[PDB]
C-alpha cells in the first residue's frame, strides 16, 4: 500500500526520530540528566561520545534533545547551534556560521574585535546554550585547534552556561589533541559499542519492519505484524540475518538490508517472502573486482593469465609490458599454434585499458619520464579470484583454460 | 691588462673624442696591387648577393605557400561536418611538422597566422606551454586572444562568448611547442571541448619538432580517440634552389666540380640543410672576387665589355698571363700570336667576342641539358640520375659519351615504344617554348617535324637526334678559353673550412712534429716535453715519471726534469686525454687510439 | 712540489726556438684573410695543439685598433655568460639598469642590434671549451647573439672531442671557418694547476672544483651540504648570528628522510672535512660553528647551477 | 527518438527505488560499469522520460570546487524558473536549502546526477564525505548519483561514510550487442542483410573489441564497402558467402590500421571511394646500449628485457669506426651529428655529471625503427645484437 | 540539599580568593613586581610549566593584590594590559591589541609595530607564548628586548609550557612544579571545609592516583565532580567504590572493550594479523598475506568463504575507528598495516 511505503521509506532512509531505544538505557540516562544540570542549572559539561560508524549518535543526541525540548522552562530560553566537521574546515567559517545561527548577525553587522575570543564573547552576552559537535575529529586537524580551545576555556572558566558534545569515529581521539586543551577538557567518555547478540538481533528485525499503533487501518497493520512475526522465527531469515550479523553488528547495514527488501513489494505480492529477503542478501554481497574481470575480452583475460604466471615464477619482482608481451607469445607460439597472433600494438592498447580501469598500478609514478614500455607495474588481483572469475566467464575456450590450470 | 683577478676587462675609447672608426674596405684589402680595381669589385660582390639573397627569400616563400594551401584546403573540408545533435562528432587536428631546428618556428608560425586570417576564420590564436602550467591558466590565457581578437571562466562560458558575436567561422588554437605542454593538461583538454563542440567548433594545430610519434607517448588511446589526425610536412628543396641559382643562365658565375663534389657530400652525408648550402656559395663567391685581380670582369655582358675598355696594364698583364689564354695563343696561327701579346688594344677586342663566345656557351648548354634531362627521368632505370643535380655532376666531370655509362643509356632509349617518344617529345618542346632568345632555333624547328611525324627506322633518328645534340653542345668548361674569370677551383682550401677534424688535428702534432717544425726532428726522440709524454704512454705516475726521465736526458744535478714532467702531465689534463683514477696512482687509456 | 714553486721555477728554454718562430709570421699573414671572410657574416673557431692565447693577442693588437671590441677569458674559473652579456650592456651598450632574466637580456640586445647597423662588435674568446660554457643553453645564447650580421666572433677550442655542445641548428646559428694554428706554445695561463698532482691548494675552492669534488657523490650527502649551504647562506646576511649546530643540524636532517643515525651524520662530516670542505669549529664557546669557508656568491652559483 | 535496449531489470530496480514523488529515497546510490554499457543514456533517458526536476552535471567538466557548486546551483535555478556564486561547501548546502523551497519543487526527489566522478576524489578530501551525506545535512528529500569506472573500495577515504547502494550495469553479450547495431538501420536496404553484416563485423571484432562505441564506429566507416558487390551487381542480397569472401579480408587489414588510428577515417573513407651518418650513428648508440660490454671484442673487431643499460662515448666512437668500411675522419660534424639525435629525443644523456667529459648516453628507441633504417643502408642488426 | 553544595564549590570557575600551596611562588613574585614599581625601572621574567601547575590564578592574584596596594596609595598607580596568545587569529595582532589597550588608536600590524617603537608604568602580561614564533622569529625577541632600555619603564612577565624555548630564541627564570599527594589533599580540603559530603579516604584515593599520572587540579575536581555524581545515582556520603569507579571510568584506555565487544570476521581478522606476525616477525605486512591467512583461517573455523570486497569493508571500518595504522586506500591489496596498541593487550582481548 502507499502509506507502508511512506512510513518505512522514513524509517530507513531518511533516519527519523523513533522512541525505541536499544541497549543504550545506562547512556541513554547518564546523558539525559546531564543535560538537565546543564539545562536548569548553570553547570557547564564536556562530554564526547565515542563509537564506530552507524552505531547511532546522532539519534541518541536527537532523541535527547527533543526529550529535553518538550519541557516548557528549557524549551522558551535554550538555544541550539548545530556544527558539522565536514562543512566548517576553517576557524572562520566556523565563527560565521555561530554568529549566523544564533540569529545575531544584524547585532554584529559592521563591528570589528581585537580578537577571536573577543568576538565569541561579545556574541554569548546577547542563558544556557547548547554545542553540538558533528565530526570532531576534524577539528583537530585545523592550523592550531583555536575554535576547541576557545569552546572549553568558555566552558570551564566563563560564567555563561555552555554545553559541549562532540561525536567521534576515531577511538584515539585523546592523541591528537595538544596537551593544553586536553589539560581543561573533563575525560567524560560514553562509549556506544554495540553491546548486544544475536537473538537481540532477531528482535531488532522484529521490531524495526514493525507498523506503529497510529496507522489508521488497523486490521492490515495487525495481519501485517503477524507477518513479521511469522518472518522473525523463519531459518531462511536466521542465516543471511546470521551471515550479516557476522559481517558486522550496525544497524545502518540492517537498514539497507531491508531497504532493499522492501522495494520488492507492491500492490500484486502483498506481503514480503523469504525469498525476497535472500534476493536482497544477493544484491549486497556481490563482490567487485572478479565482476569488472567478467567484463573483459578474451585477450585482456590472455593477459592476465600470462602476469599471474609472472607473478608465480618472478615471486614478488615487477614487471613491465615485455615481458607480458613474451609470455604472451610463448603461449601463442608453441600451445594455441596460429591462435590470436595478434600484433604488438593491439596487445598495447589492451594493456592500456587494463590500466584505465586501475587493476594494474605504476610503483613508481613519473608520467612522460620515460616512455610506455619498460616501466615497472604490479598486479592488484588475488590468484583465486583469477580463477574463480575465469570460471565463471560466459564464453571461455578450452585452451585458455587449459593454460590457466598450468 | 688581461690577467688580473677577474674575468671582464674592458677596453673603452675614451679621452680621445675621435670616435671615426675603419673602413670596412681598408680591412678587406691589404695589397698595393690595385685598390681601385679591390673597390669595384666588392661593389660586384655586393650587387650579387643582394640578387642571391632575394632570390632564396623568394624560393623559401613559394615553398612555404605551398604548404599552407594544402592546410587550407583542409579546414574547409572538416568544418563542413558542422554544417550540416552532436552525433559523437571527433575533433579534427592537423600534425604540422616542421624542421629541427626551433629559431625560425617563429617566422613559421607568422606567415601561417595571416595565411589563415584571410581565408579560413577572422578568429586564429596560439598557445605556449611556458604560460600554460595547469589548466586553469590555460583557459584564462585562451579567452583572453579570442576576445582581442574581436573570473573563473570555464568551457561553458566559452560557448556563450561564441552566441555572441556569431549569432559560422571556426576558432583556431596553435599549439606550437606540444612537446613541452604537461601530460594533464593535454587530455583534460581534449575531453571538456569534445562534449561541447556542436556549439564551440574545434580546429587545432600542434607544432611538433620530434618524430610523429610523440603524439602517442604524452596522449593515451582513451583520449586520443576523440581526435582525427593529418600530417603536413630537403631533397626537393636542395634540386629547386641549385635550378634557379647555378643552372640558370641569368647569373654569370659558376662553380667547378670539385667545389661542388664539397658541397654535395656535406649536405646528403652529414645534415640535409639546404641553409648551409648557401654557407658554402658565400665563401665560394667571396675567395674568387678577391684572389684573382680579374674578377672585376665576372660581370653581365652589358657591363663586362665596358670594363674592359677602361684597364691598368698590370691588369692586362695579368689577362695575358691566363693560362687558359696561353694554350689559347699556342694553338692559335702564327700570325697572331705577335698580335695579341705586342698590342693590348688587339688584345682587349679579341675579349669581347672571347666573353660573348663564352657566354653563349651559358645558354646553349643547360637547355640540352633541361631537354637531357627529359629522356633521362622517363628512362626507368635513372643510370646517370634521376635528379637534376645527378646529371650535371656527371655531365661536368667528363663527356659521359667517353664514360661507359652514356652507351648503356642509349641502349635503354633506343627501344622504347612511339607513345613514350611522343610523350616526351611534348615534353621537350616546351622546354624549348619555355625558354626564348634561342639560339639554337634551328634545332627549335627540327624536333617539331619530329614531332609531326606522329617505324624501326624513324625513332632511331630522333634517339640519334638527342645523341648528336650532346656531342654538339656539352662539353666540359675548362675546354673554353678564359673560363677562370667566371670560374673557381680551389677545392681543399673549401675543405679545410668547413669540415674540418681535430681529433686528426691533435694526434697529428704529437706524433709527428716534423711536419710542422722542419727541423729534422723525425724521420720514422728529440721532441719537446709535450710529445715525449705522450708517446711513451702509448700506467703508473712514478712509473711514468721515471721513464720520461731516461728519454729526456739521453738527448742530453737535474731537478727540471721532474719540473718539466708536472707541465706535461698538467696540459695532457686539460686535454681529453688522462683522467685520475684509484687502482693505481693513476691508470687511464681513454684516447684508445 | 707546491705550485707558487713552480711559477718561481721559470728558468726553463724552448728547444726549438728558431723553429717554432717561422709558426708565428705564417699564421700571421692569414691575418687578414680572417677579416674578410669574418666581415662578411661568418665566424672562425681555431683548433690547435698549443695555446692559441698568444696568436689572438698578435689579432688584437695587430688588427683590431680602431674598433669597439670584447674579450672573453673563458679559462678564468670566474667566467659565465650572464657575465658576458651584463658587460656588454653596461660597458658596450650605455644602458645602466637590472634585467629579469638573461633571455630578455639576449632578446633586447638582438633588437637593439636590429634597428641600428652602425654599431660593430668583435666578439674575442680565448677558449670556448671551458667547463663553466660548455652548456646547450649557455651556447645556445651565444649562437642567437652570432648569427647577426653586427655581431663578428673568434673562439678557440682545446678539449680532444670539443663540439658535442654544438648540434645542426647550433651550427646554423655559428657560422663556423676553420683554421688550423698547431703550434706549441705551453698553456702558461689555462693551466691554473688547482686540485692536480701538486699538493698545494690556494684559497677556497673555485666554483668548477666545487662542482666537480660534489658531482662524484651520494645525492643524500649532496642533500645534506646543500642544507649546510643554505643555513650558512641565511646566517651570513649579519656578523652576529653565525653558526650552525650539530644538533640542530642533526634535527635538521632526520626531520627529512635522508638520514637515520646521528654516526651516519658524523661520517658525513668525516667526508665532507677529507675533501676540506666543512671547517670545523665545534667546541667553540659561543657555538659549535660547523660553518663552510666556501665564497658565499660561489655557494648561490653553485646552489642555482647544481642541476 | 530513444529507445534503451537489454536493459529492462535494471531499469524497472531504478524505478522502483525512484518510487513516487513524495516518498523517501536513497541518499546515495554509486554505479560503476565498463568503458560504454549505456551508463549516461539509460539514467539521462530515464530522468528524461518521467519528468523528475534533476540536474546533470559533468566532473571532468568542473576542474574546481566552485564550478561545480555554481554549475549545480545555475541549473537547478534554471529548473526552479540571476546568477548564483558559492565559494565553500557551506554556502552551497545554505543556498541549496533557500533555492529548493520552490512551489515545484517542494514535494519531489530532486536528483543530482554526477558522472565520471572519479576525478572528485582527487579534488579534496572534504568533497566526497559532504556529497555522500547530502540527505542529511540538507533534509530536503535529495538523491545523489555516482557513475564511474573504478570500484567502491578505491574511492573510500580514511575515515569513513555513509555506504550507498552498490550497483552495477552488466555488461553486453554477443546477441545483446548484435540486438543494439541492428535497430537504427539503413532504410535503403532489407534488416536482415544489415544483420548479417553485424554477424559476420562480430565475427571478426568481438574477440578482441567488446566495447560498443568503437564497434559501431567501425560498422560506419566499413558498411560503404560492403555495399559495392550489389550496387556494380556481382553478388545479391542472398548470395552471404561471397558477401563473406569479399569483405572478411577488408576487415581484417581494417584492424591494423583503421582501429589503432593510424590511418584516419577521413583517409578510409577516401580510399574506398577512390577505390646518412645519423643512419650509422643510430646503429651505433643501439648496438651500444642493448649489449654487453664483455663480448664487444668477439663481434666488431674480429636483454631487450629490463630496459636499457648505459654506454660511454669511447666505446661509441670504437663501434662506429667498426662498422663502417671506409676512413672516416673525426671532423667537426660527425661529432655535431650525435648531439643532434639528442635533441631529437632518439638518445638521451644519463646522470649530467659533466658535458665534454661525460660519456654516458641512453638510447630511447625501439627495436622495428631501428631495423627499418638498417634495410635503408642494407645492413643486418640481427647477427649483431644477440646469438 | 548536601551534594548540590558539594558541586557548586567542586566546579572550576569557582576559584578561590586566595589558592594553598603556592605561597612563596605568590610572595616571590609580589616581590618582583614590588622591586620594579617602586623605583620606575623595567625588567622581565619567564614563568613556564605543565598546564595543571595554576600559573593563571597566582598570577591574578598578584596582579589583583597589586591594585589593592594602589588604590591604597602604597604604590605608584599602573595600567594592566593583558593579552592570551592563543586566543588571536594571526600572530601579529598582539601589537594592534596592545595598542587599543593603551592608547585609542588603531592600526595595521606594522604600523602598530611602529607606534610601539616610537612610544617605548604599564605592566604587561603574555601568556601562551608559543604561538607567537615564526621563521622570522621577530616578536618574541622584541618581546624581551623592549623592556630593557631607560625609555620603557615597564615588565613584561611571559608564560609557556617548555622552560626550554627562550635558549633557541637567543632573564629571570621561575618553574611552577608538578602537583604531589599532600598539596593536592590540602586543596581538596580547603575547597570543602564546612561540608560533611565525603570521606577522607576517597580524596585519599583520587589524590594519589592523580600526583601517579599527572598531577593536575582540573583531573582532581573533574572526578571529584564525577564520583559526585555517582553518588547522586546509588540512592549520603561518597565512600571508596564511587571514586574507584569514577577513575577507571575516567582514565582507563578503551581499547580492549572496543576489541571484545565487535563481530566475528573482526576478531578473525585481528587473529589472522597475529598469526601472520608470528609466521612473519615484523610489525607491517601488506594485506595480500593478511587476506592469505584470513583464507584458511576462515576455512578452519567454518566461517563462509569471504570475498576482497568484504574483509576490505572489515578493514576499512575498523582504519576508520584507528585500531590499526593504514594508508589512504587509493592502492588496493598493498596496503601495508600495523597495530596502534600493543601484541598482549590484543591476546588478552581475544582469549575471553
Ligand atoms: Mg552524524
Ligand atoms: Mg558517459
Ligand atoms: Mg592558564
Amino acid at each position: 500500500l502507499s502509506q507502508v511505503q511512506r512510513i518505512l521509506r522514513e524509517r530507513f532512509c531518511r533516519q527519523s526520530p523513533h522512541s525505541n531505544l536499544f541497549g543504550v538505557q545506562v547512556q541513554y540516562k547518564h546523558l539525559s540528566e546531564l543535560l538537565k544540570r546543564t539545562a536548569l542549572h548553570g553547570e557547564s559539561n564536556s562530554v564526547l561520545i565515542i563509537g564506530p560508524r552507524g552505531s547511532g549518535k546522532t539519534m541518541l543526541i536527537n532523541h535527547a534533545l527533543k526529550e529535553l525540548m518538550e519541557i516548557e522552562e528549557v524549551s522558551e530560553n535554550v538555544l541550539q547551534v548545530h556544527l558539522n566537521g565536514l562543512l566548517q574546515i576553517n576557524d572562520k567559517i566556523a565563527l560565521k556560521e555561530i554568529t549566523r545561527q544564533l540569529n545575531l548577525e544584524n547585532v554584529v553587522g559592521d563591528k570589528v574585535f581585537g580578537s577571536f575570543a573577543e568576538n565569541l564573547s561579545f556574541l554569548l552576552e546577547a542563558c544556557p546554550v547548547i554545542f553540538i559537535l558533528d565530526e570532531f575529529d576534524l577539528f583537530a586537524h585545523h592550523k592550531n585547534q583555536t575554535l576547541l580551545y576557545n569552546l572549553f576555556d568558555i566552558s570551564q572558566s566563563a560564567q555563561t552556561p555552555i554545553a559541549v558534545i562532540g561525536l567521534t569515529c576515531r577511538l584515539d581521539i585523546l592523541e591528537l589533541l595538544e596537551k593544553r586543551v586536553k589539560s581543561r577538557f573533563s575525560h567524560r567518555q560514553i562509549h556506544l559499542m554495540n553491546s548486544f547478540g544475536f537473538p537481540q538481533y532477531v528482535k531488532i528485525f522484529k521490531e524495526q519492519l514493525s507498523l506503529p499503533a497510529e496507522f489508521p487501518d488497523k486490521v492490515f497493520a495487525e495481519k501485517w505484524n503477524e507477518n513479521v512475526q511469522y518472518l522473525s522465527e523463519d531459518r531462511s531469515v536466521q542465516e543471511v540475518l546470521q551471515k550479516h550479523f557476522n559481517i558486522s553488528k550496525n544497524l545502518r547495514s540492517l537498514h539497507m538490508l531491508l531497504m532493499l527488501a522492501l522495494n520488492r513489494v507492491t500492490a500484486s505480492h502483498p506481503f514480503m517472502t523469504a525469498v525476497d529477503l535472500m534476493e536482497a542478501s544477493q544484491l549486497c554481497s556481490m563482490d567487485s573486482k572478479a565482476n569488472i574481470v567478467h567484463g573483459l575480452s578474451v585477450l585482456e583475460i590472455c593477459l592476465i593469465i600470462a602476469m599471474k604466471h609472472l607473478n608465480d615464477i618472478y615471486e614478488e619482482e615487477p614487471f613491465n609490458f615485455q615481458m607480458v608481451y613474451n609470455e604472451f607469445q610463448k603461449f601463442v607460439q608453441r600451445k594455441a599454434h596460429s591462435v590470436y597472433n595478434f600484433e604488438k600494438p593491439v596487445v598495447m592498447k589492451a594493456f592500456e585499458h587494463l590500466q584505465q580501469l586501475e587493476l594494474i598500478k605504476p610503483m613508481e609514478r613519473t608520467s612522460g619520464n620515460s616512455q610506455r614500455e619498460y616501466q615497472l607495474m604490479k598486479l592488484l588481483l588475488d590468484n583465486t579470484q583469477i580463477m574463480n572469475a575465469l570460471q565463471k566467464y560466459p564464453n571461455c575456450p578450452t585452451d585458455v583454460r587449459q593454460w590457466a590450470t598450468s | 691588462t688581461s690577467s688580473m683577478s677577474k674575468g671582464c676587462f674592458v677596453f673603452k675609447p675614451n679621452s680621445k673624442k675621435r670616435k671615426i672608426s675603419l673602413p670596412i674596405e681598408d680591412y678587406f684589402n691589404k695589397g698595393k696591387n690595385e685598390p681601385e680595381d679591390s673597390k669595384l669589385r666588392f661593389e660586384t660582390y655586393q650587387l650579387i648577393w643582394q640578387q642571391m639573397k632575394s632570390e632564396n627569400e623568394r624560393l623559401q616563400e613559394e615553398l612555404n605557400k605551398n604548404l599552407f594551401d594544402n592546410l587550407i584546403e583542409f579546414l574547409q573540408k572538416s568544418h563542413s561536418g558542422f554544417q550540416k545533435q552532436i552525433k559523437l562528432r571527433e575533433i579534427p587536428t592537423a600534425a604540422l611538422v616542421l624542421g629541427v631546428n626551433v629559431t625560425d618556428h617563429d617566422l613559421t608560425f607568422g606567415s601561417l597566422t595571416e595565411a589563415l586570417q584571410n581565408n579560413v576564420t577572422p578568429y586564429v590564436v596560439s598557445l605556449q606551454a611556458k604560460d600554460c602550467p595547469d589548466m586553469k591558466h590555460f583557459l584564462q590565457k585562451l579567452i583572453s586572444q579570442l576576445m582581442d581578437c574581436c573570473t573563473h571562466y570555464s568551457m561553458d562560458s566559452l560557448s556563450s562568448w561564441y552566441m555572441t558575436v556569431t549569432q559560422s567561422p571556426p576558432v583556431v588554437v596553435i599549439l606550437k611547442d606540444m612537446e613541452s605542454f604537461a601530460t594533464k593538461v593535454l587530455q583534460d583538454f581534449i575531453i571538456i571541448s569534445s562534449q561541447h563542440l556542436h556549439e564551440f567548433p574545434l580546429i587545432l594545430i600542434f607544432g611538433i619538432a620530434t618524430s610523429p610519434i610523440i603524439i602517442h607517448r604524452l596522449l593515451p588511446h582513451a583520449v586520443s580517440s576523440l581526435l582525427c589526425i593529418e600530417l603536413f610536412q630537403c631533397k626537393e628543396h636542395l634540386t629547386t634552389v641549385l635550378d634557379k641559382l647555378l643552372l640558370t643562365t641569368q647569373f654569370p658565375f659558376k662553380i667547378n666540380e670539385k667545389v661542388l663534389q664539397v658541397l654535395t657530400n656535406i649536405f646528403l652525408y652529414h645534415d640535409f640543410s639546404v641553409q648551409n648550402f648557401i654557407k658554402g656559395l658565400q665563401l665560394s663567391l667571396l675567395e674568387h672576387f678577391y684572389s684573382q685581380p680579374l674578377s672585376v670582369l665576372c660581370c653581365n655582358l652589358p657591363e663586362a665589355k665596358r670594363r674592359i675598355n677602361f684597364l691598368s696594364n698590370n691588369q692586362c698583364e695579368n689577362i695575358r698571363r691566363l693560362p687558359s689564354f696561353r694554350r689559347y695563343v699556342e694553338k692559335q696561327a702564327s700570325e697572331k700570336q705577335v698580335a695579341l701579346l705586342t698590342n693590348e688594344r688587339y688584345l682587349k677586342e679579341e675579349t669581347q667576342l672571347l666573353l660573348e663566345n663564352l657566354h653563349v656557351y651559358h645558354m646553349n648548354y643547360f637547355l640540352v641539358l633541361r631537354c637531357l634531362h627529359k629522356f633521362t627521368s622517363s628512362l626507368p632505370k635513372y643510370p646517370l640520375g634521376r635528379q637534376i643535380r645527378e646529371l650535371y655532376c656527371t655531365c661536368l666531370e667528363k663527356n659521359i659519351w667517353d664514360s661507359e655509362e652514356y652507351a648503356s643509356v642509349l641502349q635503354l632509349l633506343r627501344m622504347l615504344a612511339k607513345d613514350e617518344l611522343m610523350t616526351i617529345l611534348e615534353k621537350c618542346f616546351k622546354v624549348f617554348k619555355s625558354y626564348c632568345e634561342n639560339h639554337l632555333g634551328s634545332t627549335a624547328k627540327r624536333i617539331e617535324e619530329f614531332l609531326a611525324q606522329f617505324f624501326e627506322v624513324l625513332r632511331e633518328n630522333v634517339v640519334n637526334f638527342i645523341d648528336c645534340l650532346v656531342r654538339e653542345y656539352l662539353l666540359p668548361p675548362e675546354t673554353q678559353p678564359l673560363h677562370e674569370v667566371v670560374y673557381f677551383s680551389a677545392a681543399h682550401a673549401l675543405r679545410e673550412h668547413l669540415n674540418a677534424a681535430p681529433r686528426i688535428a691533435l694526434h697529428t702534432a704529437l706524433n709527428n712534429p716534423y711536419y710542422y717544425l722542419k727541423n729534422e726532428a723525425l724521420k720514422s726522440n728529440i721532441a719537446p716535453d709535450i710529445c715525449i709524454a705522450y708517446k711513451l704512454h702509448l700506467i703508473n705516475l712514478v712509473d711514468w715519471s721515471e721513464a720520461f726521465a731516461t728519454v729526456v736526458t739521453a738527448a742530453e744535478m737535474n731537478e727540471i726534469i721532474h719540473a718539466r714532467f708536472i707541465r706535461a702531465v698538467s696540459e695532457l689534463e686539460l686535454l681529453g686525454f688522462i683522467k685520475p683514477t684509484k687502482q693505481k696512482t693513476d691508470h687511464v687509456a681513454r684516447l684508445t687510439w | 712540489d707546491q705550485q707558487t714553486l713552480r711559477n718561481l721555477l721559470s728558468k726553463v728554454s724552448p728547444s726549438f726556438s728558431a723553429e717554432l718562430k717561422q709558426l708565428n709570421q705564417q699564421y700571421e699573414k692569414l691575418f687578414h684573410k680572417w677579416m674578410l671572410q669574418l666581415h662578411l657574416g661568418f665566424n672562425i673557431v681555431l683548433y690547435g695543439l698549443g695555446s692559441k692565447r698568444d696568436l689572438l693577442e698578435r689579432f688584437r693588437t695587430t688588427m683590431l685598433q680602431d674598433s669597439i671590441h670584447v674579450v672573453i677569458n673563458g679559462f678564468f674559473p670566474g667566467i659565465s655568460v650572464k657575465s658576458v652579456l651584463n658587460s656588454i650592456t653596461e660597458e658596450v651598450l650605455d644602458h645602466m639598469g637590472t634585467f629579469r632574466s638573461i633571455l630578455d637580456q639576449l632578446d633586447w640586445i638582438v633588437n637593439k642590434f636590429k634597428e641600428d647597423s652602425s654599431l660593430e662588435l668583435f666578439l674575442l674568446i680565448h677558449n670556448l671549451d671551458s667547463q663553466m660554457l660548455r652548456g646547450e643553453k649557455s651556447q645556445q645564447i651565444i649562437g642567437q647573439l652570432s648569427s647577426l650580421h653586427n655581431i663578428y666572433l673568434i673562439a678557440s677550442i682545446d678539449h680532444l672531442n670539443a663540439p658535442l655542445m654544438w648540434d645542426h641548428a647550433k651550427q646554423s646559428l655559428f657560422n663556423w671557418l676553420w683554421y688550423e694554428t698547431t703550434t706549441y706554445s705551453p698553456y702558461t695561463e689555462e693551466t691554473s694547476y688547482e686540485n692536480s698532482l701538486l699538493v698545494k691548494q690556494s684559497g677556497s675552492l673555485p666554483l668548477s672544483s666545487l662542482t666537480h669534488v660534489l658531482r662524484s657523490l651520494t645525492p643524500n650527502a649532496r642533500g645534506i651540504f646543500r642544507l649546510l649551504i643554505k643555513y650558512q647562506l641565511d646566517n651570513q646576511d649579519n656578523p652576529s648570528y653565525i653558526g650552525l649546530s650539530f644538533q640542530d643540524f642533526y634535527q635538521q636532517c632526520r626531520e627529512a628522510f635522508l638520514v637515520n643515525s646521528d654516526l651516519t651524520l658524523r661520517a658525513q662530516l668525516t667526508e665532507f672535512r677529507d675533501h676540506k670542505l666543512i671547517r670545523t669549529k665545534k667546541g667553540t664557546d659561543g657555538v659549535e660553528y660547523l660553518l663552510i669557508p666556501v665564497d658565499n656568491g660561489t655557494l648561490t652559483d653553485f646552489l642555482e647551477k647544481e642541476e | 527518438e530513444n529507445v534503451v535496449l537489454c536493459r529492462e531489470s535494471q531499469v524497472s530496480i531504478l524505478q522502483s527505488l525512484f518510487g513516487e514523488r513524495h516518498h523517501f529515497s536513497f541518499p546515495s546510490i554509486f554505479i560503476y560499469g565498463h568503458t560504454a554499457s549505456g551508463k549516461t543514456y539509460v539514467t539521462q533517458t530515464l530522468l528524461k522520460t518521467l519528468e523528475l526536476p534533476h540536474v546533470f552535471v559533468n566532473c571532468v567538466e568542473c576542474f574546481t570546487l566552485r564550478l561545480l557548486l555554481e554549475q549545480i546551483l545555475n541549473k537547478l535555478n534554471h529548473l526552479s524558473s540571476t546568477e548564483i556564486t558559492c565559494e565553500t561547501f557551506n554556502d552551497f548546502v545554505r543556498l541549496f536549502k533557500q533555492v529548493t523551497t520552490a512551489e515545484n519543487l517542494k514535494d519531489q526527489t530532486v536528483y543530482i546526477v554526477l558522472d565520471k566522478a572519479e576525478y572528485l576524489r582527487d579534488m579534496e578530501a572534504n568533497l566526497l564525505p559532504g556529497f555522500l551525506r547530502l540527505q542529511e545535512l540538507a533534509d530536503r528529500n535529495v538523491t545523489v548519483l555516482f557513475l564511474s569506472e573504478i570500484v567502491w573500495e578505491k574511492f573510500r577515504p580514511n575515515t569513513g561514510c555513509f555506504e550507498p547502494f552498490v550497483l552495477y550495469f552488466p555488461d553486453y553479450s554477443i546477441g545483446n550487442l548484435q540486438k543494439i547495431l541492428s535497430h537504427d538501420h539503413p532504410p535503403e536496404y532489407s534488416a536482415d542483410f544489415y544483420a548479417a553484416y553485424i554477424n559476420i563485423l562480430l565475427g571478426v571484432f568481438y574477440t578482441v573489441c567488446r566495447d560498443l562505441k568503437e564497434l559501431r564506429h567501425l560498422a560506419v566507416l566499413n558498411f560503404p564497402k560492403y555495399c559495392e558487390p550489389v550496387v556494380k551487381g556481382e553478388a545479391s542480397e542472398r548470395d552471404t558467402r561471397k558477401l563473406w569472401r569479399n569483405i572478411e579480408p577488408h576487415l581484417k587489414k581494417a584492424m591494423q590500421t583503421v582501429y589503432l588510428r593510424e590511418i584516419s577515417s577521413s583517409q578510409w573513407e577516401k580510399l574506398q571511394k577512390d577505390d646518412y651518418y645519423s643512419k650509422f650513428i643510430l646503429i651505433a648508440a643501439y648496438l651500444a646500449s642493448y649489449n654487453p660490454a664483455r663480448t664487444d671484442k668477439r663481434f666488431f673487431l674480429k636483454n631487450h628485457l629490463l630496459g636499457p643499460k648505459p654506454f660511454p662515448l669511447d666505446r661509441l666512437l670504437a663501434i662506429l669506426y667498426s662498422i663502417v668500411d671506409s676512413r672516416v675522419a673525426p671532423t667537426a660534424n660527425i661529432f655535431s651529428q650525435i648531439t643532434s639525435l639528442v635533441t631529437l629525443q632518439l638518445l638521451t644523456l644519463v646522470g649530467h655529471d659533466d658535458q665534454l667529459d661525460g660519456p654516458k648516453y641512453k638510447c630511447t628507441v625501439s627495436l622495428d625503427f631501428i631495423r627499418a633504417i638498417a634495410r635503408t643502408v642494407n645492413f643486418d642488426i640481427i647477427k649483431y645484437l644477440y646469438d | 540539599s548536601v551534594l548540590e553544595e558539594a558541586r557548586l564549590r567542586l566546579h572550576v570557575s569557582a576559584v578561590p580568593e586566595s589558592l594553598p600551596c603556592r605561597e612563596q611562588e605568590f610572595q616571590d613574585i609580589y616581590n618582583f613586581v614590588e622591586s620594579k614599581l617602586l623605583d620606575h625601572t623595567g625588567g622581565c621574567m619567564y614563568i613556564s610549566g605543565v598546564p595543571g601547575t595554576g600559573k593563571t590564578a597566582t598570577v591574578h592574584e598578584v596582579i589583583r593584590c597589586l591594585q589593592q596596594a594602589a588604590q591604597a596609595n602604597d604604590v605608584p598607580p599602573f595600567q594592566y594590559i593583558e593579552v592570551n596568545g592563543m586566543k588571536l587569529t594571526e600572530p601579529h595582532q598582539v601589537y594592534v591589541q596592545i595598542l587599543q589597550k593603551l592608547t585609542g588608536q588603531k592600526a595595521t600590524a606594522n604600523h602598530a609595530a611602529e607606534l610601539l617603537a616610537k612610544q617605548f608604568t604599564t605592566v604587561l602580561l603574555v601568556d601562551e607564548l608559543d604561538l607567537l614564533w615564526t621563521h622570522k622569529q621577530d616578536i618574541m625577541y622584541n618581546l624581551f628586548d623592549w623592556p630593557t632600555h631607560k625609555e620603557a619603564r615597564l615588565v613584561v612577565l611571559a608564560i609557556a609550557n617548555t622552560m626550554d624555548l627562550p635558549e633557541r630564541i637567543m632573564l629571570t627564570r621561575m618553574c611552577f612544579q608538578p602537583y604531589t599527594y599532600s598539596q593536592l589533599q590540602q586543596i581538596l580540603r580547603s575547597r570543602l571545609k564546612h561540608l560533611k559530603a565525603f570521606e577522607d579516604d576517597a580524596i585519599q584515593l583520587v589524590a594519589r592516583k592523580v600526583a601517579a599520572l599527572s598531577g593536575d587540579a582540573r583531573r582532581c575536581l573533574d572526578i571529584c565532580r564525577r564520583a559526585t555524581e555517582i553518588c547522586e545515582f546509588s540512592q549520603g556520603l561518597v565512600t571508596i567504590a564511587h571514586s574507584m569507579e569514577a577513575v577507571d571510568e575516567m582514565f582507563s584506555s578503551s581499547y580492549i572493550t572496543a576489541i571484545k565487544n565487535s563481530s566475528v570476521l573482526e576478531q578473525s581478522f585481528l587473529r589472522a594479523i597475529l598469526a601472520e606476525f608470528r609466521r612473519s616477525g615484523l610489525e607491517e605486512a601488506t594485506f595480500q598475506q593478511i587476506y592469505s591467512q584470513h583464507v584458511a583461517l576462515c576455512r578452519m573455523e567454518g566461517l563462509p568463504y569471504p570475498t576482497m570486497s568484504e574483509t576490505m569493508a572489515v578493514c576499512s571500518h575498523l582504519g576508520s575507528c584507528r585500531l590499526l595504522l593504514v594508508e589512504p586506500s587509493r592502492n588496493d591489496l598493498l596496503l601495508r598495516v600495523r597495530l596502534n596498541v600493543s601484541q598482549d593487550d590484543v591476546l588478552y582481548a581475544l582469549k575471553d
